[PDB]
RNA sequence: AGAUUUGAGUAUCGUAAGAGGACUCCCUUAACUUAAGCAUAUCAAUAAGGGAAGGAAGAAAAAAUAACAAUGAUUUCUUAAGUAAUGGCGAAUGAAAAAGAAAAAGACCAAGUUGAUA
RNA sequence: UGGAAGUAUAAAUCGAAAAGGUGAUAGUAUUCAUCAAAGUCUAAAUAUUACAGGAAAACUGAUAGCAAAGAAGUACUGUGAA
RNA sequence: GAUUCACGCAGUGUUAACGUGCAAAUUACUUGUCAUAUUUGAGUAUAGGGGCGAAAGACUCAUCGAACUAUCUAGUAGCUGG
RNA sequence: AAGGUUCCUAAACAACAUUACUUGGAUUAGGGUGAAUCGAUCCUAAAUUACAGAUGGAAAUCCUUAAGAAA
RNA sequence: AAUAAAAUAUUACUUUGGAUAGUUUAGUUUCCUGGGCGAUGAAGAACGCAAUGAAUUGCGAUAAGUGAUAGGAACAAUAAAAUGUGAAUAUCCAAAAUUUGAAUGCUUGAAAGUAUACUAAGGUAUAUAUGAUAUUCAAUAUCCA
């Protein structure tokens, strides 16, 4: 799919937060939020140069 | 005193329940659903916001009319 | 389920009202039955009434509506719930006479110049 | 070699892929096969003109047209009034 | 409130009722795994926020 | 008073609204980015905002090409072609006729004429 | 806009016709060629990642594949958009 | 718009307590203030190159020398890590 | 105001209230809110929002009795 | 100099954990056919309905279902009743379809309500813009006795 592992609204924390810069997943309430983002080696985000249908 | 002693006096209601779509989103103040866009006739929909589309759309309740055209 | 449709059908309108109001009364004492207590004999009883109810409301509203399109059969002014079953786009569109129209020259042209049966040689 | 390729805007929404060719065969084979059953006649391809291709690089080169002239009609004895009926392209 | 609009305390008596949990007979059919009410709540716990 | 013009109220029979917008036709003067800076340029009819449609839509019958041993509505594909040209002529942007195919289809108003006029 | 002494659109002003437009280097003249604007309609060949119904696959096989193989846009968070 | 005490309130000092706290700013004593430029509830109005400010770049939901949220966006990196 | 069944009773103590609990605002099952006179409903305040009208490329904005054969 | 309590190392068994292997009623992509909503009230929302249901599914005061037509002997966690004089099950059909929602008599905040007319209670119609026809009017606007 085009859109996996791209459909979140993730930012980096940046510096200063004892964590990575990987970006981060936003808001809070469930174990989601605060875990990684759209990044290669992240859980549940998008593989390497994703394969294309053309 | 911006933090925890702050929040003593929340006790007053900024949202609620709108007759449109059902969501803590009617805004008292100003007359208007922050969610389904009511007194405006149409449903309120941005492009920018894809997933606020899939979670409200045809498709997402019964159909209750629509399933029997369709199949027809 | 006990009530049988062959029952219902001979059953004049006045007994089907009279039937109605007797069943709607065995109803209301068997609610009361079931919340006092009841036995489940007279539970299943309940489920039972309720379908009769449902089968003798049908068959006097579909006699009903079946009576009303004979009257409004030749009507000029039919009911809209009498008219026939369409989409909103189907009753927008043009009639079918009404697309194939063609004025008088086109129409005469193509009876004196259809299109030949021929084929070529080879 | 100096390079000139133009990717600079998003060619992937420009993107257009023939997967649907081996398809198009079947169905406009079977389409151009329908046509002959229903009139056999109309599939015919009415008949067409010998035109010269234009410019002098091509001209010495013959190509089907599109109509025969009212004059090419009148010469061949045909109405132009008939000549659409019976699988000849007409062009004024 | 002790004062509330008809069609609020409706909308709460509903949320009374569905703060139930399964009854046992359900959890005896065959084939089940719904054995408890994960959209359960308690006053002092989560506020529904209606 | 009567003959007209214009504008309203009411009644009857209908009509528009909202959902969807993948594809279709449009309105609007984004920026990140590239130029190893940057200000024209690029990103770019791109993102967001707004309107309107159908099973397809748009286009369509020359005030069109060409300078030929000439073609001939529209649409779509191949080629022309990263070419002519545009550009702090820098980075970069960029067609069309000819030619080869799929399909093929042409008809109307206005104006003019006929007025024991309809 | 590729259209370069202006390819297209719009606005301010001006504004034709015993017709005239085009031949992309501005200008005047004479020939030549080719069309006849400023109203309308028109199937077929073409597109499609909405949605519905099907069939396939050198695709993934529960940290993979849609966020979702269980009452998944559900539990949960926020006044709210989300 | 005098001096003080009290119900309250603030935050001068101890630069006391605590500082993986009762608490993402609180506690104890001391100090000041404690009705007319006073304190306070609800309703209502003002919105992001905007508002509001007895003015500290202060406040605008623990976010302010330009809030929150989503899209452009996997923004760019001659720099660091693998 | 806010919370929303936390209210009352009975059975029961696996989890929870930094030990324990026979207790509980915790588990399970029932019961419980009675108005002509109290309030909402009625009136208007700060303010708010319509048809028509005016403005705008658009979304929409302005106007609240002024512009209207309206009110 | 001595101890092996602790410490360390290897293997077997058990434990906390859920890797690995086997598996798929789930996804992804392409392709084919359609692309069939709404004032005859849609999409969406809310409430209610099962003998024992909280969610979910289906449904709408005829409620996990009614009639009709096919269909032929079941369902089940536990009882009941019905059932070859027709149980399950299927549907572009018939009746029926609560409060809302473009929402459209007026109002609507979490609002309870309420006006007139037609046929006490019930049910219908009455928003805005607009085309045709009918009828009633307004303006010396043009003539005009």
């Amino acid at each position: 799919s085009t859109e996996a592992g791209k459909q979140h609204s993730a930012i980096s924390w940046g510096t200063g937060r004892a964590v990575a810069r990987i970006p981060r997943i936003s808001g809070s309430g469930s174990g989601r939020n605060g875990q990684g983002a759209f990044g290669n080696m992240t859980r549940k985000g998008h593989m390497f140069s994703p394969l294309k249908n053309f | 005193t911006k933090g925890t002693s702050c929040r003593g006096t929340r006790h007053n209601k900024t949202h609620i329940l709108c007759k449109r779509c059902g969501k803590r989103s009617w805004h008292l103040q100003k007359q208007r659903c922050a969610s389904c866009g009511y007194p405006d006739a149409k449903m309120r929909q941005y492009a920018w916001g894809y997933k606020a589309l899939r979670r409200r759309t045809q498709g997402t309740g019964r159909m209750r009319h629509l399933k029997i055209a369709l199949k027809r | 389920a006990s009530l049988k449709i062959s029952a219902i059908k001979a059953m004049s309108k006045n007994d089907m009202n009279a039937k109605l109001i007797e069943l709607k009364g065995e109803l209301a004492n068997l609610r009361t039955a079931k919340v006092t207590g009841g036995a489940p004999s007279k539970i299943s009883r309940l489920r039972v009434v309720k379908k009769d109810i449902a089968r003798l409301l049908t068959v006097m509203n579909t006699q009903r509506m079946e009576a009303l399109r004979k009257y409004y059969k030749q009507a000029k002014y039919v009911p809209k719930e009498l008219r026939p079953k369409t989409t909103r786009k189907e009753r927008r569109q043009l009639t079918k006479a009404q697309l194939n129209l063609k004025t008088v020259k086109a129409a005469k042209k193509a009876q004196h110049f259809p299109a030949r049966k021929f084929f070529v040689l080879a | 070699a100096v390079s000139n390729i133009h990717f600079c805007k998003d060619w992937r929404s420009k993107v257009h892929t023939w997967f649907k060719q081996p398809f198009r065969k079947i169905r406009r084979h079977q389409t151009r096969v329908e046509k002959a059953k229903a009139v056999f006649p109309a599939t015919i391809k009415s008949l067409k003109p010998s035109v010269h291709c234009m410019n002098q690089r091509f001209n010495y080169k013959l190509r089907l047209g599109r109509g025969f002239t009212l004059k090419e009609l009148r010469a061949a004895k045909i109405d132009k009034n008939l000549a659409r009926t019976i699988g000849i392209a007409v062009d004024p | 409130t002790g004062h509330k609009g008809f069609s609020y305390k409706l909308k709460l008596g509903k949320k009374i009722h569905q703060n139930r949990g399964v009854p046992q007979w359900f959890r005896m059919k065959t084939g089940n795994t719904i054995n408890y009410n994960f959209k359960r709540r308690h006053w002092n716990r989560r506020k529904m926020g209606m």
